[PDB]
């Protein structure tokens, strides 16, 4: 029931290493 | 433009193409917005039109509607 | 089915034509192929501005088949991506 069978950014296909990179990089919330 | 939308209906009867999916879009935007009841008076004055281009020539418009384009 | 007002109905009408369109290539089935990309269009402007779980199951089903329909047959699939710049 997935139209992009490729698609690299998916509800929940985020590993570990994904998973606390974006813990510690969603709270910052600005860029320059 | 709804002179422009009852003119184009007769045309788009005939030969529409791309038209007809203007049409469609501005159709369902007023759905849309009807949903919202956000003033959406754009319907009335389309089947209006219809109305009036099945009184004006009926017999050829239906063929065309069931004969060329079944889709639209 | 496929111009029926339910869009559930619509969805599977229009996998059913997607995938007679997809499959075996006799010749006097190809005027549908005509039929098929219009009826995904047509389910598309449907289910686009509905906001509902069951609009977004017919969004999926829907892009799905225009995914398979523009796979199957590449001559219509030029057509296929310019309706669906409109949409967006």
């Amino acid at each position: 029931a997935h139209v992009w069978e490729d698609n690299w950014d998916d509800d929940n296909v985020e590993d570990d290493f994904s998973n606390q990179l974006r813990a510690e990089l969603e709270k910052h919330g600005y860029k320059m | 433009a709804r002179v422009v939308q009852g003119s184009p209906e007769v045309p788009g009867i005939t030969v529409r193409v791309l038209q007809a999916l203007a049409t469609l879009l501005s159709s369902p935007h007023g759905g849309a917005l009807v949903m919202s009841m956000h003033r959406s008076h754009f319907l009335a004055c389309p089947l209006l039109r219809q109305l009036c281009q099945y009184q004006r020539c009926v017999p050829q418009d239906t063929g065309f509607s069931s004969l060329f384009l079944k889709v639209l | 089915c496929c111009y029926h007002n339910n869009r559930g109905i619509a969805a599977h009408g229009v996998r059913v034509l997607t995938n007679i369109t997809v499959s075996c290539q006799e010749k006097d089935l190809l005027a549908l192929e005509q039929d098929a990309v219009f009826g995904l269009e047509s389910l598309l402007v449907l289910c686009s501005q509905d906001d509902s779980p069951g609009a977004q199951a017919t969004l999926k089903i829907a892009l799905n088949c225009m995914v398979k329909l523009a796979k199957g047959r590449p001559h219509l699939s030029q057509s296929v991506v310019e309706t669906l710049l409109t949409q967006l």
